[PDB]
């Protein structure tokens, strides 16, 4: 998911902009829901997922706010200690504690139903049990017990009216989240929310701790801790879900990193281009980064050092000069299925033969298949979420950077060799594979592009619509699931604010039982595609002039 | 009057709720969910609840299973039993608000029930507060703030202390999976604050 918030000395007609494209996937019906709330102390627009009370992205009119998911690290596991006798019982500070359980049946249309226990200690559910060693696994959230509460949080920062307020409803949000502000007068801010654990000195979060309990956590940490900044110097906040500051730990997994190699750059890039920018260019940066290849900024170097000293009847110099004349933004061909020009599909096979020869090659199998993939990898449907660099380019990108990368190489991941040599090892690679496909002449290869689907199954893999409700889009766009855009003090208005969003397919998701489809089941899947956008109402006004309907209802409680 | 809901929508079918107190405005706002999206809806608390393969079957078993694994679900009523009855009142407006909608289309199927329903089967139940927390819990915590592969780091580490040697092993762990990279691009400018 990416973020741009924009204040008052970088804007352009305007005292602040913000641009959020939220990435969970591709739906039908649509993953969020439209909806104005006006009553109560609440007066706000905008859109949710999954309809939920409070709106993830939206405005109030004097104030904005935006997402993306956080990825700190706030769940450890709890090796717990059992008895081969006294079975339900686990050894905490010295006396063999019962465990909480649950009995649970699932009934299963046309089987026989299923009954199965769930297990619970002071640290969580248990995940896994290991009856070899007597070892039980819980998981432990920082969250746990304040899941009501940070769906509160995220409800009572609609009505904040400014910085003060607001971090007050961000301090209770308990879930590892960015949020970020912007308001009327041109502010702008950043807070890394959620609960992370205060751990005892000597304890690694990348790997489980015994729960016996001399290595339970101490409390939580307090919210002054939770990376912030307020109207920052540059004038600009940006995020990709990329690291919030300067060594903050990021999330345990495995496939995880925050490195030098970053797809925020991309957007930093972009902004940092122009003095100010307009409402219009900061929507237009959703288009420029939907198409960016994100791995052509990080090896072209490398490739060109490496191809330096070759003649130009090369094919692996010749492949690196198509590279350089490259700008990276790939564009749809006529027939709307190939890319313009070969240059993903040409990174795509040369970073596979890198990271077999490199990564791949140092760690043991079957952890090796973890960091073998490019980052291209999708099926005939699309990606079915946002384009990212993988972790085995990540890691090789610290291996080619050699003694001005921080890491520690412990491995020389060359093996020895220099590294032009496995780099042209790899670029011949490259040319054997490709031109077998495609044939000599390099200047006409029709390389097929990604496309983009809406998908009736939701992010579960369970049905949310019948298999025929599924959309396609041939130009895959690696950009939020929905974009929305809040414009604060536009000097070309005379109303304080201006908001447009898109929510494809459609508002709707409603099919009658005779098979008529509503109204609004539909009428935003083209906008979607061509990077339009429609206007969002707050005021009373606004919703009368746009009305299309009305309905009133009488109720008591 | 503190009785009416007045439900607005735009040329894009986009609800606006007009309402006195709490219990209403979110009443409304469920009462269009369920116009809008009641299928859907449906299908993501039985996917947050772990009550799919009632209606859909034994290819479900395992998600459902897996599903009710991963939570607690009197831990989630123990929460919803603390509120104050303003917060209360957000999801009981809300879930009530739904439920006269799926009053009138079970009494009206034949011009209200959403097609997929006929399709596979099944009709809409009644919503509580519980439901509509579990919407948010699935989709939202165990989403995207439930990670960890701890378990798999230590069968990577172990696994590089037997290729490597125990003091190699780990220096090569911390080369793959390291803790922090200064490096790092960054939200925030270093000249602001560091952790
Ligand atoms: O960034 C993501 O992975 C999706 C996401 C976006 C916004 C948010 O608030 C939470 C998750
Ligand atoms: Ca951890």
């Amino acid at each position: 998911s990416n973020m741009w918030v924009i204040g008052k000395s970088k804007a352009q007609d305007a005292k602040a902009i913000m641009v959020n494209g939220p990435q969970f996937g591709w739906y039908a019906p649509a993953y969020t829901y439209g909806i104005g709330l006006h009553g109560a102390g609440y007066d706000v627009t905008g859109n949710t997922p999954f309809a939920y009370p409070g709106l993830v992205f939206g405005h109030n009119g004097v104030i904005s706010w935006g997402s993306t998911a956080g990825f700190g690290d706030d769940v450890d596991i709890f090796a717990e200690r059992l008895s081969a006798e006294k079975p339900g019982y686990y050894l905490h500070n010295g006396k063999w504690v019962k465990m909480l359980s649950r009995e649970e049946t699932i009934t299963v249309k046309n089987g026989q139903a299923e009954t199965f226990t769930v297990w619970r200690t002071v640290h969580g559910n248990i995940l896994q049990t290991d009856q070899t060693t007597q070892t039980a696994y819980a998981k432990s959230r920082a969250w746990d017990g304040k899941e009501v509460a940070s769906l509160l949080a995220w409800t009572h920062q609609m009505k904040a009216k400014n910085w003060q307020q607001w971090t007050q409803q961000a301090a209770k949000q308990a879930l590892t989240i960015n949020w970020y502000y912007a308001d009327v007068n041109g502010n702008i801010g950043y807070v890394h929310t959620g609960a992370y654990p205060d751990r005892q000195s000597g304890h690694d979060p990348r790997l489980p701790v015994p729960g016996t309990g001399k290595w339970d956590w101490k409390g939580l940490l307090p919210f002054e801790m939770n990376p912030k900044v307020y109207n920052p110097q540059s004038g600009y906040i940006a995020n990709w879900n990329n690291s919030p500051q300067k060594d903050y730990p990021a999330s345990d997994l495995f496939a995880f990193l925050w490195g030098g190699a970053d797809r925020v750059t991309e957007i930093d890039r972009l902004l940092e281009q122009k003095p100010r920018l307009t409402a219009d260019q900061a929507w237009d940066v959703i288009r420029q980064t939907s198409r960016q290849d994100l791995n052509l900024r990080l090896f072209l170097p490398t490739l060109q050092a490496a191809t330096s000293g070759l003649t130009q009847s090369d094919p692996r110099r010749q492949l690196v000069e198509t590279l350089t004349r490259w700008d990276g933004i790939n564009l749809l061909n006529d027939d709307g299925k190939t890319w313009q020009q070969p240059g993903s599909a040409i990174l795509n096979v040369w970073l596979t033969s890198m990271l077999k020869r490199t990564v791949v090659a140092a760690v043991p199998m079957p952890f090796d298949k973890w960091y073998s993939a490019s980052g291209y990898e999708t099926t005939q449907d699309g990606p079915t979420g946002s384009l990212n660099i993988s972790v085995g380019a990540k890691i090789l990108y610290e291996a080619v950077q050699g003694d001005k990368s921080p890491i520690p190489q412990a491995v020389d991941l060359f093996a020895g060799k220099p590294q032009q040599e496995v780099v042209l090892a790899a670029l011949e690679d490259t040319w054997e594979t490709l031109s077998k496909r495609y044939g000599n002449n390099v200047s006409n290869w029709k390389t097929p592009a990604m496309a983009l689907t809406f998908r009736a199954n939701n992010f579960f893999g369970v049905p949310q619509a019948a298999a025929e409700e599924t959309r396609h889009q041939a130009e895959y766009q690696n950009r939020g699931t929905e974009n929305d855009m809040i414009v604060f003090s536009p000097t070309t208005s005379d109303r304080p604010v201006l908001a447009w969003d898109v929510v494809a397919p459609g508002q709707s998701g409603f099919i009658a039982p005779d098979g008529t489809v509503d109204k609004h089941y539909e009428d935003q899947l083209k906008m979607y595609e061509n990077f339009g956008r429609k206007s969002l109402w707050l005021t009373k006004q606004d919703v009368e002039a746009h009305k299309e309907s009305q309905e009133v209802l009488h109720v008591q409680r | 009057s503190s009785s009416e809901i007045k439900i607005v929508r735009d040329e894009y079918g986009m609800p606006h709720i007009y309402a006195n107190d709490t219990w209403h405005l979110f009443y409304g706002y469920g009462y269009v969910v369920a116009q809008d999206r009641l299928f859907q809806m449906e299908m993501a608390r039985r996917s947050t609840q772990g009550t799919v393969a009632e209606v859909l079957g034994k290819d479900f078993v395992k998600f459902d299973k897996d599903i009710r694994r991963n939570y607690w679900p009197d831990a989630i009523r123990a929460q919803i039993a603390a509120l104050s009855p303003e917060d209360m009142s957000i999801l009981q407006g809300y879930a009530d608000g739904m439920n006269a909608w799926i009053d009138k289309v079970n009494t009206n199927p034949e011009t209200l029930l959403p097609k997929q329903f006929n399709t596979f089967g099944f009709t809409p139940k009644r919503w509580e507060p519980f439901d509509v927390a579990m919407i948010f819990v699935g989709t939202m915590a165990n989403r995207f703030s439930d990670s960890t592969s701890e378990i798999d780091n230590l069968a990577l580490l172990t696994a590089l202390k037997d290729k490597y040697g125990v003091s190699q092993g780990m220096a090569v762990f911390n080369q793959l999976k390291w803790l922090v990279n200064p490096s790092a691009p960054t939200t925030i400018a270093v000249q602001e604050s560091n952790y």
